[PDB]
Parts: C-alpha cells; sequence; structure tokens
C-alpha cells in the first residue's frame, strides 16, 4: 500500500519531500520506484523511473532517492511552474499497486478578484424547452469556490454542484455553474445574483 | 513511435463485457520486456493496475477481480483487447493504456484516457445552442460565445469549433452530474462580441456513442 | 535421393604424358630475372599421369564412359579439364568419406563457387546434373542430388553469386582451367589458371603458371578424392532415373605429385617463364 | 536459454575484438578465471566457444572451476583446465515479469553425476530413492524441471543473471580466431623500423615504379635480400631500401706533430648525419 | 586460511631484479581513471594467498 499525503503544499522554490509508507513484505525490496506527476485533464508524467535516475523525456530538476524504506523526489530549482498530483508506484510480490497520491499545490498567489458575468440564453434554445441561464465564475486561482445565488426568492440548488473542475492554460479554476428552469418564462422572472464568494473576495 | 489510440464504449450495460482496443505502431510484443497493460482510475481517485499483456502471452492479472479479469493480444493487428466481464456498476472509472517497456521504467508511455461508465440509462441526443449576449449580458465586458449543450448520458463529449480550426483559446470546462440525471457543459472559448458577426463559429458536436455529427452556426439574435 | 546410376561400360583407361606442367608459385616474394630454386612439390615434367574419359558417344556404337572413381590422395593431384561446356564442376575430398571426418563441398552448379567445410554423409556415388527443359527453352541447374543426411557446417566462403549458360554445345575445346588441390601444414591452397586451348584428344603442351585462388586455413586430413561431374540429361532422349542420363565430353588429367627439387626462371614482369625439373636427363640437372 | 538448455555458438574465422568488450564497463564482472585479462587480445585461437545460461545473484561464483553448487553440480560444470573466460552482467532490465518470470528453466534434482561440457536434455522423472517411479508426481519421485521464477523487486540474490561462456581451446589445426592488430601512419624517406604482418626491420620507405602481381605481397633479390613490399592497407608498391650507414675512419697525423683529426663516413652522401664530399 | 601472506597480482610493468614494491595504489586498468577509489578495473594490486 503506497499511502500518500493528501496535499502537502509549500512556498515556491522550495525542496517539499514527498513520502510514502514503508512497503513492507508484500513489497520484496522496493528497488523499482516511479514517481508521476498527472496533470488535470491529461496523461500523468513519468518524472523519476529508478530509484534515482530520471528518463531522458522529461529530463529536469525532479531528483529523488531512497535512504532506507521510503522515496522522495525532492525539486529544488524547477519548482515554480505548474502543479500536479504525485503517485509513487512498485512492483509487489505477485501485483502492482499504485497506492495512493498527492495532490501537491503551489501554496502562495496574489488574488485580487473573481469574474461575475451573466450569459442570458439567446432566442435559440428558449423555444426548445430547453431555456438555462448559465453563469461564469472564472478569474481565481485557489481551487474552485463555491457558488451562491440570492435571487429574491431562496437560495435554490438546481444543479450547480460541479464548480467544473478543470484548470486552464493560466492555471486558474473555474467555478461556473447553470441553471434548469421552466420552459417558458422570459419576462417574470429578474437578474438572478450570481454573487460568488472568494477567498480574500467575498464580492 | 508513441501512436497509442484507445477505442471502446463508454456508456455499456451493468454486467456486461467491456471492450477496450488499444491500437499503437512501433514498438511490439516480440522484444523481451515490453508489456502493454491497462490502469484504472476513478475520475478524482488514484490509480490501479488490472491487466498487464507482456511479450510472452502472459495473461497476468490482479487479485482483486481476478475471477471477472480478461485480457487478449493481437501482434498481427497491433490492438491489444482488454475484456472486462461482469461489469460492476462500481467499476466506473478512466482507463489508461500503457506500455511496461522494461521492468525499471514503470509504464514510460501513457494514452489519453477514455471514460467509461455503466448503467441502464440509454443514450439521449445532443443540445447544441449558442450562446449570443443580451441586452443584460454586459457586466464588464465579457460576452464570449457559448456551445452549451445538455440532455444527454454519456459524458465523455468534445467541442471542436470549426472542426478544429477555430480552437485557439478554448476554455471549456465540463461538469458533473446533476440532481436530474443529465450533464451539461458550455464553451468559455476567449472570443469577445466585436469579431463575432464577420466570422463563422460553428461547433461540431463530438458523441462518441451516438455518433451523431450535429452542427450548428453562431450568430448574434436579437430579441 | 541416391540411386547407383552406373550404366558404364569401362575399358582399361590410358595415360598421356605431362608437357611442362604442373607449376605453380610457392610463395608471394616478387622477383625479376632471377632462377631462384627450391624444394617443392611440383607434378613432374614427362610424366605418366591418369587420364579419365567422360565421353558419350551416341554414333553407330559408341560408349557411356562415366568414370568418377575414388583415388589416394598422398601429397596433392595436380587436375585439369580440357571440357568445352563446364562439365567438371565439383570437387569433395576425405579420408574415410562416411560420416566420420570433416568434408568439404567445393562445387559451384551455375551460382558460385561454395566452400562449405561440412561434415555431412554423402552417398558413394552422388553426381550432379541439368534438364534440357523443353518448356523453358534453357540450361538451368535441377539436380543437387549429393548429400542425403545434411550435419552441421564449420566454415562458409559462398563467392559472388553469378550466373553461367551451361550450353552442353559439341564442336572444339575452348576452355582450360587448372588446379592443384594441394594441403600442407593444414592449409588448403588453391591455385587456378584460365587458358584457352584448341584441341582434340590430347593433352596442350607448353608452358603455363599457376596464380593461388585462395588459401583455406582449415586442417583436415585429405586422403581421398572424388569428382563431381554435370548430367546434361534431355527429354529427347529415351530412358528413366537410372539409365536416362546424356554424359556430355570432358575429360579430367589428373596427376600425383611428389617431393622434388625446380628451377624456376621468373620473367622481368614477374612470372614464370620456363622452368627444369632438375631431376630429368642430365642436361636438366 | 536457461543453464538446463545451455546452446554452444562456435564461429571460427573471427578477428575478436576483446578490448572494446573490457573497455565496455557495462556488465557486472568481467573476471574471468583463466588468463590474465591483458595480453589475450594477440593470442591467436583456432576457434571460440560460446554458451549462454542465466543462474541467481546467490550463485554467480558457482562458474569458477573449483566450485560447488546445487543448480552447478547438475546444469553446467566447469572444465578442470579452463583457460578461457567467464562473462555475466545483470539481466533484470528486460527478463523479468511480475509474479515471477517462469520463462527460463532449471534442474536441481539428478542421480547420476554431471561432466564437464555435457548438455543433456533429460527430462524424464526423478526417484529420490530406491522405491520405482512408474509415472507418478507422489512421495519419492520429484520432477527436475521446476519453475524458475524472477521476482522483478527482489533480493541481488534473486534477480536473473545472464551468464556467457568464452572457452579458449586450442586444437591442432592453425589459429584463426584471434583479434585486432593495430597499425600506424605512414612514413616516407627515412629509415624507421617497420611492423609489416610477414616482415619486420628497419630501411627507407619510398616509392618506385616496379609492379607487383595482384596476388604476390613482398619481394626479394638476388642474393635473398628484400626489396620492395606491398602496403597491407592501400594496395601500392613501397621500395624498402636500407638506410645510410657505414665506417668512421679517422684520418689523422702524428699526435707529437698536431692533435686535429678529420672523420671520414664511408659510403654515405653524409647529408644524414671544411665538407668536401 | 593464514591471510598474514600475500602477494601481489600485476603492476604497470615488469620488476627490475632485486627490487623492493611495497605500494599501495591500485592498478589503473581499462581508461577510466581509478582517482584512488576501489571497483571495476580498478582491483587491488595484492591478495591473500588463502
Ligand atoms: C548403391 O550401392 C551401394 C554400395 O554398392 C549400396 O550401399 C546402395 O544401397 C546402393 N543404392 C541403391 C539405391 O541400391
Ligand atoms: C607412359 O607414357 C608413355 C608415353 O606416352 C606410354 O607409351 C606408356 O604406355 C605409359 N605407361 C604407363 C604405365 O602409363
Ligand atoms: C519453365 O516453364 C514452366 C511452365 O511450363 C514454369 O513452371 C517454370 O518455372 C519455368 N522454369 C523452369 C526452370 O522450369
Ligand atoms: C556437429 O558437429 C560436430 C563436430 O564434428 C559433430 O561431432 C556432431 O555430430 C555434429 N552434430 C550433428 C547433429 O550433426
Ligand atoms: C590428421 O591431421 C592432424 C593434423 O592436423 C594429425 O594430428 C592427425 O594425426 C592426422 N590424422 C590422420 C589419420 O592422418
Ligand atoms: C611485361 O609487361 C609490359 C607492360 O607494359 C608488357 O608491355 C610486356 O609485353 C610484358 N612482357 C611479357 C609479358 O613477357
Ligand atoms: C583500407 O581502408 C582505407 C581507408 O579508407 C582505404 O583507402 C583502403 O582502400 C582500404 N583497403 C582495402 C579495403 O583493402
Ligand atoms: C648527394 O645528394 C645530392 C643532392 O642532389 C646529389 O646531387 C648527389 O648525386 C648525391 N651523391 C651521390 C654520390 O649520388
Amino acid at each position: 500500500a503506497l499511502t500518500q499525503p493528501a496535499s502537502v503544499s509549500g512556498s515556491p522554490g522550495l525542496s517539499i519531500t514527498i513520502s510514502c509508507t514503508a512497503t513492507s513484505s508484500d513489497v520484496g525490496a522496493y528497488n523499482y520506484v516511479s514517481w508521476y506527476q498527472q496533470h488535470p485533464g491529461q496523461a500523468p508524467k513519468l518524472m523519476i523511473y529508478d530509484v534515482s535516475k530520471r528518463p531522458s523525456g522529461v529530463s529536469n530538476r525532479f531528483s529523488g532517492s531512497k535512504s532506507a524504506n521510503t522515496a522522495s523526489l525532492t525539486i529544488s530549482g524547477l519548482q515554480a511552474e505548474d502543479e500536479a498530483d504525485y503517485y509513487c508506484s512498485s512492483y509487489t510480490t505477485t501485483s502492482v499497486v499504485f497506492g495512493g497520491g498527492t495532490k501537491l499545490t503551489v501554496l502562495g498567489q496574489p488574488k485580487a478578484a473573481p469574474s461575475v458575468t451573466l450569459f442570458p440564453p439567446s432566442s435559440e434554445e428558449l423555444q426548445a424547452n430547453k431555456a438555462t441561464l448559465v453563469c461564469l465564475i472564472s478569474d481565481f486561482y485557489p481551487g474552485a469556490v463555491t457558488v451562491a445565488w440570492k435571487a429574491d426568492s431562496s437560495p435554490v440548488k438546481a444543479g450547480v454542484e460541479t464548480t467544473t473542475p478543470s484548470k486552464q492554460s493560466n492555471n486558474k479554476y473555474a467555478a461556473s455553474s447553470y441553471l434548469s428552469l421552466t420552459p417558458e418564462q422570459w419576462k417574470s422572472h429578474r437578474s438572478y445574483s450570481c454573487q460568488v464568494t472568494h477567498e480574500g473576495s467575498t464580492v | 513511435q508513441v501512436t497509442l489510440r484507445e477505442s471502446g464504449p463508454t456508456l455499456v450495460k451493468p454486467k456486461q463485457t467491456l471492450t477496450l482496443t488499444c491500437t499503437f505502431s512501433g514498438f511490439s510484443l516480440s522484444t523481451p520486456g515490453g508489456g502493454v497493460g491497462w490502469i484504472r482510475q476513478p475520475p478524482g481517485k488514484a490509480l490501479e493496475w488490472l491487466a498487464l499483456i507482456y511479450w510472452d502471452d502472459d495473461k497476468r492479472y490482479s487479485p482483486s477481480l481476478k475471477s471477472s479479469l480478461t485480457i487478449t493480444k493481437d501482434t498481427s493487428k497491433n490492438q491489444v483487447v482488454l475484456t472486462m466481464t461482469n461489469m460492476d456498476p462500481v467499476d466506473t472509472a478512466t482507463y489508461y493504456c500503457a506500455r511496461l517497456t522494461a521492468a525499471d521504467t514503470i509504464f514510460d508511455c501513457w494514452g489519453q484516457g477514455t471514460l467509461v461508465t455503466v448503467s441502464s440509462a440509454s443514450t439521449k441526443g445532443p443540445s447544441v445552442f449558442p450562446l449570443a449576449p443580451s441586452s443584460k449580458s454586459t457586466s464588464g465586458g465579457t460576452a464570449a460565445l457559448g456551445c452549451l449543450v445538455k440532455d444527454y448520458f454519456p459524458e465523455p463529449v468534445t467541442v471542436s469549433w470549426n472542426s478544429g480550426a477555430l480552437t485557439s483559446g478554448v476554455h471549456t470546462f465540463p461538469a458533473v452530474l446533476q440532481s436530474s440525471g443529465l450533464y451539461s457543459l458550455s464553451s468559455v472559448v476567449t472570443v469577445p462580441s466585436s469579431s463575432l458577426g464577420t466570422q463563422t463559429y460553428i461547433c461540431n458536436v463530438n458523441h462518441k456513442p451516438s455518433n451523431t455529427k450535429v452542427d450548428k452556426r453562431v450568430e448574434p439574435k436579437s430579441c | 535421393q541416391c540411386v547407383n546410376l552406373t550404366t558404364r561400360t569401362q575399358l582399361p583407361p590410358a595415360y598421356t604424358n605431362s608437357f611442362t606442367r604442373g607449376v605453380y608459385y610457392p610463395d608471394k616474394v616478387f622477383r625479376s630475372s632471377v632462377l631462384h630454386s627450391t624444394q617443392d612439390l611440383f607434378l613432374p615434367f614427362f610424366s605418366n599421369v591418369t587420364w579419365f574419359h567422360a565421353i558419350h558417344v551416341s554414333g553407330t556404337n559408341g560408349t557411356k564412359r562415366f568414370d568418377n572413381p575414388v583415388l589416394p590422395f598422398n601429397d596433392g593431384v595436380y587436375f585439369a579439364s580440357t571440357e568445352k561446356s563446364n562439365i567438371i564442376r565439383g570437387w569433395i575430398f576425405g579420408t574415410t568419406l562416411d560420416s566420420k571426418t570433416q568434408s568439404l563441398l567445393i562445387v559451384n552448379n551455375a551460382t558460385n563457387v561454395v566452400i562449405k567445410v561440412c561434415e555431412f554423409q554423402f552417398c558413394n556415388d552422388p553426381f550432379l546434373g541439368v534438364y534440357y527443359h523443353k518448356n523453358n527453352k534453357s540450361w538451368m541447374e535441377s539436380e543437387f542430388r549429393v548429400y542425403s543426411s545434411a550435419n552441421n557446417c564449420t566454415f562458409e566462403y559462398v563467392s559472388q553469386p553469378f550466373l553461367m549458360d551451361l550450353e552442353g554445345k559439341q564442336g572444339n575445346f575452348k576452355n582450360l582451367r587448372e588446379f592443384v588441390f594441394k594441403n600442407i601444414d593444414g592449409y588448403f591452397k588453391i591455385y587456378s589458371k584460365h587458358t584457352p586451348i584448341n584441341l582434340v584428344r590430347d593433352l596442350p603442351q607448353g608452358f603455363s603458371a599457376l596464380e593461388p585462388l585462395v588459401d583455406l586455413p582449415i586442417g583436415i586430413n585429405i586422403t581421398r578424392f572424388q569428382t563431381l561431374l554435370a548430367l546434361h540429361r534431355s527429354y529427347l532422349t529415351p530412358g528413366d532415373s537410372s539409365s536416362g542420363w546424356t554424359a556430355g565430353a570432358a575429360a579430367y588429367y589428373v596427376g600425383y605429385l611428389q617431393p622434388r627439387t625446380f628451377l624456376l626462371k621468373y620473367n622481368e614482369n614477374g612470372t614464370i617463364t620456363d622452368a627444369v625439373d632438375c631431376a630429368l636427363d642430365p642436361l636438366s640437372e | 536459454a536457461s543453464v538446463y538448455a545451455w546452446n554452444r555458438k562456435r564461429i571460427s574465422n573471427c578477428v575478436a575484438d576483446y578490448s572494446v568488450l573490457y573497455n565496455s564497463a557495462s556488465f557486472s564482472t568481467f573476471k574471468c578465471y583463466g588468463v590474465s585479462p591483458t595480453k589475450l587480445n594477440d593470442l591467436c585461437f583456432t576457434n571460440v566457444y560460446a554458451d549462454s545460461f542465466v543462474i541467481r545473484g546467490d550463485e554467480v561464483r558457482q562458474i569458477a572451476p573449483g566450485q560447488t553448487g546445487k543448480i552447478a553440480d547438475y546444469n553446467y560444470k566447469l572444465p578442470d583446465d579452463f583457460t578461457g573466460c567467464v562473462i555475466a552482467w545483470n539481466s533484470n532490465n528486460l527478463d523479468s515479469k511480475v509474479g515471477g518470470n517462469y520463462n527460463y528453466l532449471y534442474r536441481l534434482f539428478r542421480k547420476s553425476n554431471l561432466k564437464p561440457f555435457e548438455r543433456d536434455i533429460s527430462t524424464e522423472i526423478y526417484q529420490a530413492g530406491s522405491t520405482p517411479c512408474n509415472g507418478v508426481e507422489g512421495f519419492n519421485c520429484y520432477f527436475p524441471l521446476q519453475s524458475y521464477g524472477f521476482q522483478p523487486t527482489n533480493g541481488v540474490g534473486y534477480q536473473p543473471y545472464r551468464v556467457v561462456v568464452l572457452s579458449f581451446e586450442l586444437l591442432h589445426a592453425p589459429a584463426t580466431v584471434c583479434g585486432p592488430k593495430k597499425s600506424t601512419n605512414l612514413v616516407k624517406n627515412k629509415c624507421v623500423n617497420f611492423n609489416f604482418n610477414g616482415l619486420t626491420g628497419t630501411g627507407v620507405l619510398t616509392e618506385s615504379n616496379k609492379k607487383f602481381l595482384p596476388f604476390q605481397q613482398f619481394g626479394r633479390d638476388i642474393a635473398d635480400t628484400t626489396d620492395a613490399v606491398r602496403d597491407p592497407q592501400t594496395l601500392e608498391i613501397l621500395d624498402i631500401t636500407p638506410c645510410s650507414f657505414g665506417g668512421v675512419s679517422v684520418i689523422t697525423p702524428g699526435t707529437n706533430t698536431s692533435n686535429q683529426v678529420a672523420v671520414l663516413y664511408q659510403d654515405v652522401n653524409c647529408t644524414e648525419v671544411n665538407v668536401f664530399q
């Protein structure tokens, strides 16, 4: 069982140590260890293949070795970059286990303000029994914030438990939402408040 | 040399036979050490190894689903079929076709990731509908168009504007299953309303199970 | 595929004289206008050599003389071929010749001289042969029944593959290739010389050198001698697989050698023009 | 292959460059229990013998002359006067599958004794006692060919190791298999010591106009003296002439009168050593 | 095995007649310099008799 911590984040440019457990007799000698790096939405990239030596495809400052019974990929130079999920992998006596995962993030980012843009549906999906008041929530780095609706009646869910967990090229996770309504009612409602709350800027 | 092509049906029935054809080229299952295999990984969860086809026709299985796990190979067609019998409802995960090039190099090659869901709900038609700006769509200046699609159970869908020509700056972020039981996602491509009527915007929906290539142009619509 | 094809009416074989034949280069030294002598294994001049006839006469009565017997190989042999259609194309050796000693397969049907030092058990009377197909109108090789129990091999010296004509036409002889299959100190020294001839039933007189072809470093025991001739079989001539073979017209003048000193006379260009037997009439001594 | 079915790859007519193999430094061990690791690239043999077998990392010392082992005393033994060499490297890179690679085989239970250089295909069941087998896998009868498993993440003593034996046997046939005879640059118009394949001596290597025969290489003179040879690399005639030598004769008057001398380098143009030729 | 008695395996060149040879420097075999580190092609020149 290659149990890994949830998310050990640190300051950029720091040699934070990633660890997984002893991998006892179920794992014979712990000689074939390969850390992974799975970016959200893409395939994992191999940062190391052996205990110490790394492959020639993604040769970078990703260094690490096993001291006594656990491996730790220490990154010091090329640390201020994108973040992903780490996975230490090894073979057991009869099987191959990947264990848990380490969703290491880059702590420290200047937050200014999110994006609150209302996008009413055009006159194409209304008459098709598919009216939807979509709301775009983006321009915020830390995770996916929770959207709040206070459109003068009550906080209704209406199917917004998505948060769209997918980062863009700028590593900014957008917390967009949608809204399911009645077939045809446009003039009877008002501007649905989509003032999302964000860490640092509640508005 | 890396021509890994992951295929197979996404929406499958409960207790069915899953077929995952992984086509490749270059390296084959002839030199010792080279071994193709599949790795199971649920969306947002960790990874786990299921099958590993080796050069010596060795079908190494995992003890978790040893009774139901089966995989074959084809050296002539360069296609490896993973036959996961008795698809349980919990088996919904994202499979990954890899290649064990050697004992030390643990799964050098990796595929793209094909999401396979298992349920009794049948497939549905798309809901491709443009998102044109309205009179109350001006908040801070961002009034980009959209290709919101809903009313479809198969989760993996891709939106390609102009058949992969206007795909510069696409921010289409997919979503998860809603409370009703239908997925939905819209495009957040960085296209202002200024250069909207002079250029053609056609988001070709790519639905794998239903195989419906619906095309719909985008124009600024009035009230 | 070994079936015995004798079909022979043998007669007491005749013998011919060696008119200054069997002189090669004992080494690779270059000398101009030098009369250096040495103790080598050259062929003595004016000596009775063994003659084997291989002409199939089909006239009034004719004869089917087809001789390929075993010959005691003491130290060497002076091989000649006064052929006109390239009939003789094989040379095999050995001590017992039945899966006991390392044998040879020096033969060239139509491709190249495949010097394969193999240890198969070839059968007692092997023979090659070509067919005159009526559907192709060409002399192609289609018979390679020499060895039966092919075993592992030790040395391969396949030369450049080529294509001959194998035209079994009659008339006057126009080619002569001499060879010396001697072996001393485990070195199968091979000599060769292609000289044109114009004769009917006599050995050509004169002097001719013998340039070395190849020096095989294999050190096997050679105490016998066997030739492999070609059977130009045809469909117009009747017969069966045991008697329907039509031999050509050729003859090889084999001759045993012995230690004998010789007085070589190198030319100004570096070739041996004349030589003295050093054992003939007292004038030569 | 394995120790049970170790094959023999005998190749003749070689130029065996063992220097690049000794300078490779990629294998685990290279120390062989035969001739010294040096000077073996200049001695010439008749032919080379090659084998192929794998043994775990715990018995890599059982391929030495005068050793005992349950794996080596019944699969592959060493000669009493082994003079060749044995090379082995870590095979845990491409021949070790997960769960135990059962491709290779091994045999440890044999009633008879094994002789050096004796490859057997004995597959019949073995009896570990006096009771006959009669074709059963029960008591007092065990199958000799067991599963040679390869755990990919086990100790070093269990990792696979590809072993090859290079026996330098000598026979009565002339020596053919030997390594590189390196050459140097060409020297012209200078008294230098040459190291040709056939001749070794001193002299001046100049050019000439005489042409040798296509098969002839060397060349002598009337009184058995070398005059010109052919360069083995490039087909060309090189006139080999003995460089300038002679005798020094000191012509001096009476020492009571003066003390000056005048040397005379005899039969030399003295451009190679008051000058008056 | 009395390990007090040992002999030298080899050296760079042949020893002169009646000449002492007391050295610890390992033999630099191959082409890569040993730099005083023992390993491949850097065996110890001395070896016990056993
Ligand atoms: C040919 O003759 C030999 C010996 O005379 C004999 O051993 C062999 O069986 C014969 N071949 C046939 C096909 O009879
Ligand atoms: C020897 O040669 C002479 C000259 O041709 C010949 O008359 C004689 O028959 C030959 N004798 C033998 C035994 O070959
Ligand atoms: C000759 O012609 C036949 C057709 O009758 C063909 O099968 C064959 O290949 C040709 N060549 C030879 C060498 O027989
Ligand atoms: C292989 O060659 C050796 C060497 O002469 C010989 O003893 C052995 O019988 C050969 N094996 C076979 C199967 O012909
Ligand atoms: C064969 O030749 C070898 C030398 O290569 C020699 O030792 C041996 O005695 C010879 N045997 C016979 C039967 O001539
Ligand atoms: C020697 O060689 C020269 C080369 O030009 C040639 O002219 C001459 O005829 C030759 N002499 C012979 C072959 O006797
Ligand atoms: C040997 O190599 C040299 C270098 O290219 C070349 O000039 C020469 O012709 C070669 N000799 C041969 C192939 O006999
Ligand atoms: C000595 O060398 C000179 C240099 O040209 C030459 O002219 C002279 O003939 C040489 N001496 C003799 C005796 O050849």
